[PDB]
């Protein structure tokens, strides 16, 4: 009865914590992905600028 | 007839005592059941509240 109420509430809390960990992982993943896109863009920019400097 | 009337009055008084005792007994049983039934209804309403709490997830 009362124990069921509190146990379910603690479970609810465990589920929110699990979603919180998932959201933290997804935020760190989004940061890493933004870094990867910036690095790929700089990489292609560097490769063609290098090709142009080689042509010069 | 006097003897018969005295016997009749004694048995009538006995029956009156009996009805009085039964009236107290039924009043007590009714109160106990009212309390238990209120307990049951409270249990049911709290269970409904619990059910909506689990559905809220």
């Amino acid at each position: 009865m009362d124990a069921i109420k509190k146990k379910m509430q603690m479970l609810k809390l465990d589920k929110e914590n699990a979603l919180d960990r998932a959201e933290q992982a997804e935020a760190d993943k989004k940061a890493a992905e933004d870094r990867s896109k910036q690095l790929e863009d700089e990489l292609v920019s560097l490769q063609k600028k290098l090709k142009g400097t080689e042509d010069e | 007839l006097s003897d018969k009337l005295k016997e009749a009055e004694t048995r009538a008084e006995f029956a009156e005592r009996s009805v009085t005792k039964l009236e107290k007994s039924i009043d007590d049983l009714e109160d106990e059941l009212y309390a238990q039934k209120l307990k049951y209804k409270a249990i049911s309403e709290e269970l409904d509240h619990a059910l909506n709490d689990m559905t809220s997830i």
